[PDB]
């Protein structure tokens, strides 16, 4: 509903909150005070605004996952390599941007502990494991290949249960999702157990007749919180 | 020397029994209960949860198979026909089937409470129309046109006003109702909108709701 | 008005069938039971509604001949710890290790039952761990410690016939397994897809079918 | 003057025979047992006197030979509660789904009894449905629901040897069961003639009886 | 180790006895009482009419 | 004649369970604790070292 000016250290995002504004799990990131059984705020909370993935009318969704999104890229992706220790909650805003004469809604919802899975095929193999490039896919994100099952055999019929937002571009092109630091332990290597994975999801597929600009981005930004870290190890 | 005789059913063992035996490790202090968010005490926290109702059943062949979760809406053919129309009893197989609710009532057997049934629409912002959403109680069919479903408990339904309608179903417990969704009007699309929209539908359960006997389903396991 | 029905500890706490050991007279003389709260094989589809849980479990212990004849023959059940040793055979320290706690019953006798308590490091079991364990492995070839975490092994169940001269009777050992205190938190979505492998939710692509039943058209019943 | 006697629950709890069951060596090597308040023959018409009732009931298991020999087996007997599946066939998985509660006694051991609780969606069991099941409708040819509340349905029993290989030793299992906390309501005339079918109260109308027995005439004695 | 002696009469089954015993669905809440008229608990009441 | 059924597990030998049982000889009162330096109660107090 007109204007927009959200500054934070260095980033300058432009958003607003006439919609729905802010969904939480149903509790906000905090610290710790127990026996475990260094907190940056001058640099890390900072909005780090992530590459705008395209969207055609035939594309079948995507999917980052947490922290490795990040983990090298930025400031923050660098006190993540010489640490070893993590923690930390998230201030997830999907923004898409596009016109009144288009339609199609989203599903931006995140889904803790993303394990993945791909199809077993090939060449007549029964058994596989997906590589690298599939678990921890970067900044860039990863578009998934079979929606319906969240390449995990998980409908996305029941996402929902989990924390979600809508983005449907008649009412709303904007999406907030704040995320908790969850974990079995309190403590979590960054680098190898990636948390939640964040996932894109469209339903109904983007639609115009002829001649519109077929192709609406999609800006993610999102921003850590309560972000905690203990030992380092050296520099290069 | 405390006397005793020894009343029937000793020896028995009982998969159910809420007895407690004996610890194979009495001197051993398990890992202390953190805290993690989203703790969950009842399965009822789930059944109140908006999930998405299948409604749409069609796998030609796995491509199309998204288009489950979607109604076609257009111009054509146009007014007064029948949208699209469901069960509405979860523990039936089962557009319901989608929806956790569903599952959920999978593992159980009987049910009692009101369902909620939330209806998105996802067309343009210039695309406008109503629609007529009717239910209707177990005793008596499908309506079978509007006037005769407008008489029964329905729900006028515009879109260019708002685009999120919440349908109430009543109540539930043991034909088993039905809910019929109707082109009251055209589907207007001013100049460059497309002829064609679609509707995801959401489903859950009333804080009313109850299950109250366990039952196990249907899946599968190989090597 | 009653909603214990559809409380957690009312959803788990049944005796289920989890271990089927035979004990032929002619496998080798003795039967290692990794524990995994599957083979009761669909609690599996019960437990991955959630991510994170926790619980303490009672084991009993019916045993019998294929024929379901009781015989006086007196068995060794021996919980073997995560970590501690297997049985590597028969007559190996294993049995003696005595910090490997053991039960000593007969036939004659009702079956035995008893308690194990949470046997992870961390607060609660995972049923999804999407990354790779404390610490990552490199040198290529390996794609094998995925979505694997092995702060979730409960032990191993040993029995024997006992030694040290063989018994006379073929015996099979049915075990069983229920919850207590059980504790889950963040909910996952259930399966629609048939399993394919313990330890990971791969699914056939090839074959992928609709989570519920269909219809024809949406207008028709 | 002392009227505990006359309650209903001593009217009612004491333990009837129900159950006779049969299991030969060479029917299939496993018996299902619909629960019913008769088969103690009288039960019908001790129950008949009223229209409402709602109770829990103990059951218990007497298992022997024919001969009455006592013999080293171990038998399962499963309760199958309204709704749920019945065992396919003797080795269905309907053993293994712990959903249906299960007991394993031998025979050595003393007979198993269990308590089972009131399991009706109504509010009490019903023994007159005057109407059509929930929910009859036209279109003929159907005619035989009538009379018959499955809201009454206690659900089933079911017992093995047990497997995978049939026993050495003839079993008969003896069925008992008794009631616990009675609570009758608007009270029937008790029956006068004699029953035909179950679930419905017919007559034989060639034969009918007077209710008690007759003199030559009224003057006389 | 509590001393226990077995009186004699053990293991015996008798169709009167005020045993309970356990319970098949010890989680399980069976449907509440709700209210009918014209309950009888003793029938004397019968035969006084 | 009190009433007792014997849940499942009975007659089983433990290794580890800290059940209290008979004693040999009842009657006899062993030598009298005294005190000496020195005594550990706890292993950590070890680990400390």
């Amino acid at each position: 509903d007109r204007v927009a000016q959200l500054t934070i250290g260095n980033s300058t995002i432009t958003t607003q909150e006439a919609a729905n504004i802010i969904v939480g799990y149903g509790e906000w990131p905090s610290y710790c005070s127990d026996s475990d059984a260094t907190r940056p705020d001058v640099s890390v909370n900072r909005f780090y605004t992530l590459d705008t993935k395209l969207w055609e009318k035939s594309s079948k969704g995507w999917y980052w996952k947490f922290p490795d999104v990040l983990t090298e890229t930025g400031v923050f992706g660098q006190n993540a390599q010489f640490h070893y220790l993590y923690r930390s909650g998230f201030c997830i805003h999907v923004q898409c941007n596009a016109s009144k004469f288009h339609q199609g809604a989203l599903l931006v919802a995140v889904l803790p502990e993303y394990v993945i899975g791909t199809v077993a095929g090939g060449t007549g193999t029964e058994d596989s494991h997906p590589p690298y490039k599939q678990t921890q896919p970067g900044a860039d994100g990863f578009e998934l290949q079979h929606p319906y099952v969240l390449d995990a055999g998980i409908p996305i019929s029941q996402l929902t249960v989990c924390p979600h937002q809508w983005i449907n571009l008649r009412t709303n092109n904007c999406a907030t999702i704040i995320v908790p630091y969850i974990n079995a332990l309190p403590f979590d290597s960054a680098l190898n157990h990636c948390n939640f994975g964040l996932l894109v999801v469209p339903i109904s597929p983007l639609d115009y007749d002829q001649g519109a600009t077929p192709v609406i981005p999609i800006t993610i930004t999102l921003a850590p919180m309560c972000s905690e870290f203990a030992g380092l190890r050296q520099a290069v | 020397g405390f006397p005793t005789e020894l009343k029937p059913g000793t020896n028995q063992f009982l998969t159910t029994d809420d007895g407690v035996s004996a610890p194979i490790l009495p001197n051993f202090h398990p890992t202390p209960c953190i805290h993690i968010p989203g703790e969950v005490r009842n399965l009822l926290e789930l059944c109140q949860v908006e999930t998405i109702l299948e409604v749409n059943n069609v796998p030609t062949n796995a491509t199309s198979l998204m288009e489950r979760l979607r109604f076609p809406v257009s111009a054509q053919a146009g007014k007064g026909e029948l949208c699209a129309v469901f069960r509405a009893d979860p523990g039936r197989s089962g557009p319901w089937q989608s929806t956790l609710l569903g599952q959920l009532c999978g593992y159980y057997t009987q049910w009692s409470g009101s369902l909620e049934v939330t209806f998105m629409f996802t067309g343009s912002f210039m695309a406008t129309g109503k629609m007529l959403i009717a239910y209707t109680p177990p005793g008596g069919p499908l309506p079978k046109d509007r006037a005769t479903a407008m008489l029964g408990t329905h729900v006028i339904w515009d879109f260019g006003l708002q685009s999120s309608v919440t349908l109430v179903i009543p109540w539930i417990s043991n034909t088993t109702g039905l809910v019929s969704i109707w082109y009251q009007t055209n589907y207007v699309v001013p100049i460059g909108a497309p002829n064609t929209a679609y509707i995801i539908a959401l489903a859950a359960a009333q804080k009313n709701f109850t299950m109250q006997l366990c039952k196990d389903a249907s899946d599968i396991l190989q090597t | 008005h009653s909603t214990a029905e559809t409380t957690l500890d009312s959803f788990f706490s049944r005796a289920g069938l989890v271990g089927e050991i035979d004990l032929p007279l002619e496998p080798n003389g003795y039967a290692n039971w990794d524990i995994d709260i599957t083979g009761y094989a669909q609690m599996r589809r019960k437990v991955e509604l959630f991510t994170y849980m926790r619980f303490d479990a009672e084991f009993t212990f019916v045993a019998c001949t294929p024929t379901g004849e009781v015989v006086p023959q007196l068995l060794q059940y021996m919980f073997v710890p995560p970590g501690a040793p297997k049985p590597d055979s028969r007559e190996s320290l294993a049995w003696q290790t005595a910090t490997n706690p053991s039960v000593f019953v007969k036939l004659s006798d009702p079956p035995a039952q008893v308690s194990v308590p949470f046997m992870s490091p961390a607060s609660a079991y995972q049923w999804f761990y999407d990354g790779y364990p404390t610490f990552g492995e490199h040198k290529q070839e390996k794609d094998l410690e995925y979505g694997a975490c092995p702060n979730n092994m409960m032990g191993t169940f040993s029995v024997r016939t006992v030694g040290t001269s063989k018994s006379k009777y073929p015996l099979v050992v049915r075990i069983y397994m229920r919850m207590k205190h059980v504790r889950a938190w963040i909910p996952r979505p259930m399966r629609n897809q048939n399993y394919l492998f313990k330890a990971n939710p791969n699914y056939a692509g090839n074959s992928i079918k609709p989570t519920g039943a269909s219809r024809t058209a949406i207008t028709t019943l």
